[PDB]
């Protein structure tokens, strides 16, 4: 069960941890946050209440070094940091666990939604979309734009997803036109899963990565990029019966941790009634349609 | 974006633009079985490809053979119709390539768009208008030539015959347009009209009448008149 102590709380702050949220007040003797499951990534994501634009965090994962989170005055904003000195570092948690001044990951026993949203996730993953070489965790926020989106302005702050273009030489064998485009399966199989991704494992990670910065950032080219990725398998005939039956899997979980109230912008009504009721793969995603079906029937 | 009512004088301008109609690509008659259920047999088609501004016409015609043995065929038609359009740019040299492409019905986008990835500066635009190309097949040479097809063929015709030694490419394709919006609306209204006078022929070389521009300025009225009766037969105002 690892920790990631913080400094102190200047600012008045949401603070989420995975799934998780607490209000903490402007100088509440807040630090930090214990008991974190080991042999998962985590994130660690803030929205200052004086400012909602200020909605950003940390991917990471307790394994890789002892992270804590410090207030930066100048930048006004919760940094993570490494620290090197491991002694250093457990006589700091040592001490604020003796004070209680930390809040404990609130993780349900029975509760397998964090495992089931971040299966395939991978920081080594993570840290090629998310380009900050000195550093072991990933910053993400509301505004960072996507490199497909900048093809269509800052490249060392965007999210390098794999691009997927339906409209592309890379998606179009010469002379298979109208075969491709209506079975995208060659630009599922052959391109991205044996070609680009080499597994169906880093496929569903990107997309389950893609998936929670929407989420948890609003971050508008990460929901394309989950969109898109869901549309390529849905759009081809031919796709391994383990994949969609982990597909089904992925959504459900996804599709149940939603908050009610963001259906609205987070879905895509085009995606998902293609997805669910028109495309090849109508009838092999059994959970997600029954729980779209009973949660989101307006969008559908 | 879209070719509209606003926008109409580009169709004019000097960079290269085709219109592709697909509308009598895939033609069929439906007939009863013996049995008393309904089949189709497919006639011979063509594509509509027409450059506005020159009266340039490449009619592709589509022999019922292509059909053979395929599937969906509304659907395939559409992509016939890209992969034809397609292999008529890669054919033409460098400087004779249009610059646009306009689709007259929305449903070739995708498939024209597709097809010309390897040309990413030739923009692929629907319209607004609503164009009376349909009609290309109550042109009697367009209709013979297609019909008479034994293999796929590429015919070349201006539409235009020999207009533009006379009149602006602006109004030989509204003069075009109002003959085919007639052909339309009324075809044997229209066909009379037009061969009523038989010392007015169509040279062998040419599609329409030999009509002097008084004759032309008569036989356009005639047309017109003939498109608002036939609104007023029709919707009852």
């Amino acid at each position: 069960m690892n920790t990631v102590p913080f400094t102190s709380a200047p600012i008045e702050v949401t603070i989420g941890i995975d799934q998780y949220s607490f209000n903490v007040k402007e100088n509440q003797p807040f630090h930090g946050i214990k008991d974190i499951p080991i042999g998962h990534v985590h994130v660690i994501h803030f929205q200052h209440a004086d400012n909602s634009s200020m909605r950003y965090g940390y991917w990471f994962d307790c394994r890789m070094g002892n992270f804590y989170i410090q207030y930066d005055p100048k930048d006004g904003l919760y940094k993570m940091m490494e620290e090197r000195d491991g002694a250093k570092f457990e006589n700091i948690v040592h001490n604020f666990k003796e004070r209680q001044m930390m809040v404990s990951y609130p993780k349900i026993d029975e509760d397998d939604t964090w495992y089931n949203l971040t299966e395939f996730v991978q920081m080594d993953k993570i840290r090629k979309i998310v380009r900050k070489d000195e550093n072991q965790f990933s910053y993400v926020d509301s505004s960072m734009t996507t490199v497909q989106e900048n093809e269509l302005s800052d490249p060392a702050h965007s999210l390098n997803y794999t691009v997927i273009n339906f409209k592309s030489r890379e998606a179009i064998r010469p002379g298979h036109e109208m075969e491709d485009f209506l079975d995208k399966s060659y630009y599922l199989n052959t391109v991205m899963l044996q070609g680009i991704f080499k597994n169906s494992s880093n496929y569903f990670g990107e997309l389950q990565f893609a998936f929670l910065n929407a989420m948890f950032f609003g971050n508008y080219g990460s929901s394309l990029q989950w969109h898109a990725m869901i549309e390529l398998i849905c759009s081809s005939a031919t796709v391994p019966k383990h994949m969609l039956d982990k597909l089904d899997e992925i959504l459900y979980y996804q599709i149940k941790t939603l908050p009610e109230q963001y259906s609205d912008i987070l879905l895509n009504e085009r995606v998902w009634n293609i997805c669910l009721y028109s495309s090849f793969q109508k009838n092999s995603l059994h959970n997600t349609e029954k729980i779209m079906e009973n949660k989101y029937p307006e969008l559908l | 974006g879209a070719m509209n009512s606003s926008n109409y004088a580009e169709l004019f301008n000097n960079d290269i633009k085709l219109f592709v109609d697909d509308t009598n690509v895939y033609r069929v008659t439906v007939h009863k079985t013996f049995e008393g259920n309904v089949a189709t047999k497919a006639i011979n088609g063509c594509i509509f490809t027409l450059n506005p501004k020159t009266g340039h016409l490449f009619l592709k015609i589509i022999h019922t053979s292509v059909w053979a043995g395929q599937k969906r065929l509304s659907q395939l038609a559409k992509w016939k119709t890209a992969e034809e359009v397609s292999a008529l740019v890669r054919s033409l040299p460098k400087e004779e390539q249009p610059k646009q492409i306009i689709v007259t019905r929305k449903a070739m986008l995708d498939p024209l768009e597709v097809h010309m990835l390897d040309f990413p500066n030739i923009a692929i635009r629907p319209t607004e208008l609503r164009l009376p190309f349909s009609a290309a097949m109550s042109i009697d040479k367009l209709s013979d030539v297609v019909m008479k097809a034994t293999e796929p063929q590429m015919v070349l015709f201006n539409i235009y015959d020999d207009w533009l030694d006379r009149i602006s490419s602006y109004t030989a394709f509204s003069r075009l347009t109002l003959l085919l919006r007639a052909l339309k609306t009324n075809e044997e209204s229209a066909k009379m009209i037009l061969l009523s006078d038989p010392t007015i022929t169509i040279k062998s070389y040419h599609l329409w009448p030999s009509f002097t521009d008084e004759q032309w300025i008569t036989i356009e009225s005639q047309m017109r008149d003939l498109i608002l009766t036939e609104y007023g037969r029709k919707y009852n105002v």
